RNA sequence: UAACCGGAGAGGGAACCCACU
């Protein structure tokens, strides 16, 4: 009866936030992004896309507990540059990658069908 | 000394008395018997 | 291959069909707690079970 | 110049067997 329900992995409770931002006090230009109801599916591609940016000095993610549904992404960028704009540039590049991939996939599907 | 009800509680219809209460019943039974028997009869063998 | 990162594991993993059993010792037949529940009759200590 | 309701800690024991770490 202590089983949590299956929807709890992906549904935000009332009053929860999808995303939370906290500045990292130990070093300058570093920030921690806490995402609720996400997992490795999103954090791994976000980390790998952040690591293509040379202005990003540190980037990593973790799940604090598997039974919990949270993910933490720590980003540190060079001064003149913000981890927040680094994050949103990684998102808007990764969406561009997926859109290009989708277009080329459907074109190759049509070409496989009698071509 | 006979101990009180808290020492030998009686449960309700499994009332069922304690294992100690039945022994106390045997005590007062043979005590009343020996008392009246030595009082009237004084057989001096039954008393043994 | 790793299910999280996709990188293949450096060691190679031993894997195959093996006949497992399910024993009757669940956890839901064993979990129990207490906070000032019922009380024994003769001495006023808690119950057992 | 108006309108109906109401009560709560129960509940025993001994013996034997099986099983768990």
């Amino acid at each position: 009866m202590n089983a949590p329900p299956a929807f709890e992995s992906f549904l935000l409770f009332e009053g929860e936030k999808k995303i939370t931002i906290n500045k990292d006090t130990k070093v300058p230009n570093a920030c921690l992004f806490t995402i609720n109801k996400e997992d490795h599916t999103l954090g791994n591609i976000i980390k790998s896309q952040l690591l293509k940016d040379p202005q990003v000095l540190f980037a990593g993610y973790k799940v604090p507990h598997p039974l919990e549904h949270k993910i933490i992404i720590r980003v540190q960028t060079t001064p003149d540059y913000s981890p927040q704009e680094a994050f949103t540039n990684a998102i808007t590049d990764l969406i561009s990658e997926l859109s290009l991939l989708e277009e080329r996939f459907r074109v190759a599907i049509k070409d496989k069908q009698e071509g | 000394p006979v101990p009180p009800l808290s020492v030998r509680p009686a449960v309700v219809m499994q009332r069922n008395q304690d294992d100690l209460t039945h022994k106390l019943a045997d005590i007062v039974k043979i005590n009343n018997q020996l008392r009246r028997n030595e009082q009237n009869g004084a057989a001096a063998h039954v008393i043994a | 291959y790793n299910g999280f990162t996709g990188r293949k594991i450096t060691s190679q993993i031993f894997i195959g069909p093996t006949y497992y059993q399910r024993l009757k010792h669940m956890v839901d037949d064993k979990i129990h707690s207490r906070a000032r529940g019922p009380i024994q009759i003769l001495n006023r200590q808690p119950m057992e079970g």
